[PDB]
């Protein structure tokens, strides 16, 4: 129990944190990844005055501050502003102290070896956890589906990715990166919405695109013949209703919004898209290893969440991959937290006890010990 | 056994590990299952007979009458009031003493459950609503919801809840793993009731332990159930070799003899680490139950990779003598033991299906309703597909607890002046006065017994206690030697 | 039964170990003569830490080992590395302790004496055999073909060989060793079938080859005038389908493969192809030997099942020989196992059991006794 229940797990993401304790289903604390700074002398009433803000009340008080990302595309590019985020999700959203309990954490893909021994120089020096262990984040969502083999696309807020691993080593070498994501995806649909005749003009119109989104965007498979479905005028439509009552529909749009993940080309991107990407993770991997990374082509990440996702995948793959081949595209869905509960399901295990770095061996071997 | 300031009772306090929850579901031929069924359909208050529904007639209760059904020995007619009774002292609710019984019930109906193959499909549709009726309604159940949820188990893989469809082989064995579960909790939980009435507010200055548990036994088939219990003697076992150790120091100390020794449990901590430690059995035990896709064989592999060659009291088996097949050896202090791992992995998970668990967590029986509150508070832990029970307060291993009881048993163990005694079966056959040579050898070496004359005779093999001097000795001097003994127990004798 | 039953029958090869129980019709295990060793530190889920790998597990690995050949050219040429495929062999693919079976093992044509007398210090020192004897492979191949006196084309993965035997001894100056067999033959259909315009890029597709050359190759008869057909264009063509879809086609080198047996100037070899040394062995033993050769050339080895490499030699000898001779090529169905049942016969035999060399014997003459 000392750790068992002890054990914490956080994912840091480039929009979101998400939190918890090893041994939960799901993340405890899950809150926007920003530190914010007033850009003016004041205070609110009946409190202090607050140098820094982070997570959602920098979000909600935005207009007083100078919002700051720590983590581009799932790199940490401020540490300053990061052991920021750290202190606040122990302290204030699980409300433990550190000192006592062992932190798994994840990394990015081809995270700099760097950085995997910066943020354990923070954890056990500034921190002071008893022990800690970074895992790399695609490899937590593959676990978390069960297996050890497979290709992981991962698709965030700031970065996708395509994480091929064997018997649980990702392979560096056919790992691919791609810079768009839901954010990129959330700002595209706001131009196509002011372009079908509309204005997202306070802040209180701006931050819904988002939650519009999330609850009609949709991938259609032959997203060909459903752009001529919506000429037809089908009851293929669907408006929401704002703050207020302004009822905005959305018919057509709402899949020309994750086309995009397949048509980069919609927004004056020049690489190529997600399916092709998964293929070439794929003909840049060892001959032998390509059946099994067919069939096992996990999806994890708030933006492959888009329904009909998968089936796209499906059929994107298989048709340019050889006949002789099985695709099988697994998409859970719980994918959202697919990383964290792989963390949390590996962090409570009873065999991951002997990796746990501790303050013994870093003590002694300097943050080279965590690296690898 | 807390006694009071005084010297008087005060407080109780038990605590159970490892119950067979194999013989509420199987029972070897010569044996037979848990008294309690039997002492029930014997009749003794027949009202009970048809308030579970049942018979009187075992071979109707297949997971019961596997074995033997009786035992010339035994009285069920009168152990079942000594127990009735018994629950009434223990200041059980009738409604518990209910729904324990009730409970009793369901389980055997359980194993009568039935199901066959939906046609054209490999799903498993009930054979019947005859049995799960009854088994639902002595738990608190709807009947279909019940059967449902047992064929059409609503997972949730991802972030949602997805509906899965089981084979007719993997209703069956579900079905039977609640049976066991059911019976253990609850097992549990009247072991919590009696101390909860074995409460009381008068203080409390010292308590005496009274260890119940048993001993290293090697059998040709090894498994895990037989690491966890080793592991437990091969603590034990140190735990003594240490009390000697500073025990006899002491009497170098007193008389003034001039004996250096090092502590003689330190002969164990190797075999102990080994298991214990982080990297090791366990630890790959517990670690591999976090893998979705993980073999009995991949975790094998994983344990030699790590612990062959570079350990030593890890070994490769020997497959053959009366051993049945290969895994790997430990070399604890008793000796070599052979194990098989295959199985552990599952039951290491404790798999349940969860919609059901549901269902109990709702169910119009209180106590059912308790007994699983404690998964329905994890569960908020272990949302997602993949990941760690362990978030929401769900087990992560089978063995993640048993260390965690082994170790506040231990630490209770430490803070006590311990009092061994070993008991001993002469013969097989059950005969008195007689004893077969090498049965008692095995246990004497297996016991510590064995071990403490080869600690004693490193050295001065003979070792009198003081009194046990006295006594048998004061004639030699008579006068001087019953003087010296008399008048300092220790002191006498020299 | 004692040693009936017991009596063991290891055949190493140069590409792989057959093995089993004298008494038995075919090997009981059959697998790579390698053994791998990790270029990584790491372990497999469950397993621990393995510092080597053998057979199929070495094969099945290979991308994190560095893979190697105890036995180059039918001779052991690593001594640590072959007593790792024999612990192997006994332990866990034919699951015997060997302390208590008798164990008849095979080596090559002109094995050095030293060697014959290193594996039985090995054998006798290491695995404590009750009792072994070694057999050379011609012999024992000829053997499993009824008779005494004949000539063994033997041809397998690393090595070729003609050995004539008169009633049963081997003769040393007639003995031919052509260094190209099974494993030249497959890096040559691989370059003729990318030289069609292909590609074997991933380890899945580089291992198929050797299952097509298995599979779809054939000796020709009239090579000549097989090439010519293949220009015509008749359904001498054949298509294999790859592990996925992706059917390759195989007309024609088919049978240029086998070609290269009778012609190593196919591979930039210098030496004499098959049919002559079969011939030159035989103008080089005894004159009033050579008919008895000469209609008893027995076929064994792996690289000797090509369709139609008994019709080629049949002809290719026929009109090399003297006409008043008769030829007489012996090719057995069974012929990739011809040593193993030789050996399987002779040790089960009820006139062998005073030929076996007992600890007795060793612990008494040293390795010399074995050597003969």
């Amino acid at each position: 129990d000392e750790d068992e229940t002890t054990a914490l797990v956080c994912d840091n993401g480039s929009g979101l944190v998400k939190a918890g304790f090893a041994g939960d289903d799901a993340p405890r604390a899950v809150f926007p990844s920003i530190v914010g700074r007033p850009r003016h002398q004041g205070v609110m009433v009946g409190m202090g005055q607050k140098d820094s803000y982070v997570g959602d009340e920098a979000q909600s008080k935005r207009g007083i501050l100078t919002l700051k990302y720590p983590i581009e595309h799932g790199i940490i590019t401020n540490w300053d502003d990061m052991e920021k985020i750290w202190h606040h999700t122990f302290y204030n959203e699980l409300r433990v102290a550190p000192e006592e309990h062992p932190t798994l954490l994840t990394e990015a893909p081809l995270n700099p070896k760097a950085n995997r021994e910066k943020m354990t120089q923070i954890m056990f020096e500034t921190f002071n956890v008893p022990a800690m262990y970074v895992a790399i984040q695609a490899v937590l969502s593959l676990y978390a589906s069960g297996r050890t083999t497979g290709i992981v696309l991962d698709s965030g807020d700031g970065v996708t990715h395509n994480v091929p691993i064997y018997e649980g080593y990702a392979l560096p070498h056919a790992i691919m990166r791609l810079d768009l994501a839901g954010r990129d995806l959330t700002d595209y649909l706001m131009k196509i919405l002011t372009e079908r005749g509309y204005s997202f003009v306070t802040t209180a119109e701006r931050e819904i695109v988002r939650d519009i989104k999330e609850k009609l965007c949709y991938v259609a498979l032959d997203f060909e013949n459903e752009m001529a479905t919506a000429a037809s005028s089908s009851s293929l439509e669907k408006s929401y209703e704002l703050p207020d009552g302004q009822v905005i529909t959305i018919g057509n749009e709402r899949f020309r919004c994750p086309e995009t993940l397949f048509q980069p080309s919609f927004i004056g991107m020049e690489s190529a898209g997600i399916h092709e990407t998964t293929y070439n993770s794929i003909m840049k991997c060892d001959i032998d290893i390509r059946k099994d990374l067919y069939a096992n082509n996990v999806m994890s990440g708030g933006t492959t969440m888009y329904p009909g996702i998968a089936d796209r995948m499906q059929k994107e793959i298989t048709a340019l991959a050889p006949s002789t081949m099985k695709i099988k595209i697994i998409a859970p869905p719980e994918r959202k937290y697919s990383v964290w509960i792989g963390g949390s399901i590996l962090a409570s295990l009873s065999t991951f006890q002997q990796m746990w770095i501790t303050k013994q061996e870093y003590d002694e071997a300097g943050p080279s010990i965590v690296h690898r | 056994i807390h006694f009071g300031a005084t010297g008087k009772l005060a407080s109780a306090d038990i605590e159970t590990y490892l119950l067979e929850k194999s013989r509420v579901t199987f029972q070897l031929p010569a044996e037979r299952s848990y008294h309690i069924f039997y002492q029930i359909m014997s009749n003794k208050k027949p009202e009970l007979i048809d308030m579970l529904l049942i018979t009187t007639n075992p071979y109707d209760y297949h997971y019961v009458s596997e074995g033997e059904i009786t035992v010339p020995s035994i009285d069920d007619q009168e152990e079942l009031m000594a127990t009735d009774s018994a629950i009434d002292i223990l200041g059980f609710s009738a409604d518990e003493k209910t729904a324990i019984y009730k409970l009793t019930g369901a389980v055997m109906h359980y194993g009568n459950l039935k199901f066959k193959q939906k046609q054209r499909e490999e799903q498993a549709e009930p054979d019947g609503t005859e049995v799960a009726d009854k088994a639902a309604y002595l738990m608190g159940l709807n009947s279909a919801e019940l059967l449902k949820a047992l064929c059409y188990p609503r997972v949730g893989v991802g972030n949602e809840a997805v509906t899965k469809g089981e084979t007719v082989s993997e209703v069956h064995n579900s079905v039977g793993a609640l049976a066991k579960a059911v019976y253990e909790k609850m097992f549990l939980w009247m072991v919590i009731r009696i101390n909860q009435q074995l409460d009381t507010k008068q203080p409390r200055q010292y308590f005496i332990g009274v260890l119940d548990i048993a001993g290293f036994e090697i059998f040709d088939f090894n498994s895990f159930e037989q690491l966890c219990i080793n592991f437990t003697n091969e603590k034990l076992q140190q735990f003594f070799n240490h009390h000697m150790f500073v025990l006899e120091q002491e009497e170098y100390k007193k008389e003034g003899i001039e004996w250096e020794f090092i502590d003689f449990g330190m002969d164990l901590a190797a075999c102990i680490e080994l298991i214990e430690k982080p990297m090791g059995i366990f630890s790959i035990l517990e670690e591999e139950c976090m893998f979705p896709k993980a073999t009995d064989t991949s975790f094998k592999n994983k344990l030699y990779d790590e612990h062959l060659g570079k350990s030593n009291n890890f070994q490769k088996p020997k497959p053959a003598k009366g051993k049945a097949e290969a895994h790997f050896s430990l070399v604890h202090y008793a000796g070599t033991v052979d194990y098989n791992i295959s199985g552990w992995l599952e039951k290491n998970k404790d798999p349940l299906n969860e919609t059901v668990i549901g269902l109990y967590q709702k169910s119009s029986v209180k106590t059912l309703a308790l007994l699983f509150a404690t998964y329905g508070g994890e569960a908020e832990g272990g949302g997602g597909k993949k990941g760690g029970k362990k978030k929401g307060s769900s087990f992560q291993t089978v063995s993640a607890l048993f260390r965690e009881n082994l170790n506040k048993l231990m630490a209770n163990l430490r803070s006590t002046h311990p009092h061994f005694v070993r008991c001993i079966i002469p013969n097989e056959t059950k005969t008195p006065g007689a004893m077969e040579h090498e049965l008692v050898l095995h246990q004497l070496r297996c016991n510590g017994v064995l071990e403490g004359i080869r600690i004693c005779r490193k050295g001065f093999p003979s070792r009198v206690l003081y009194a046990d001097f006295k006594q048998r000795y004061r004639v030699l001097n008579a006068s001087a030697i019953p003087e010296g003994q008399f008048m300092d127990s220790k002191k006498a004798s020299e």
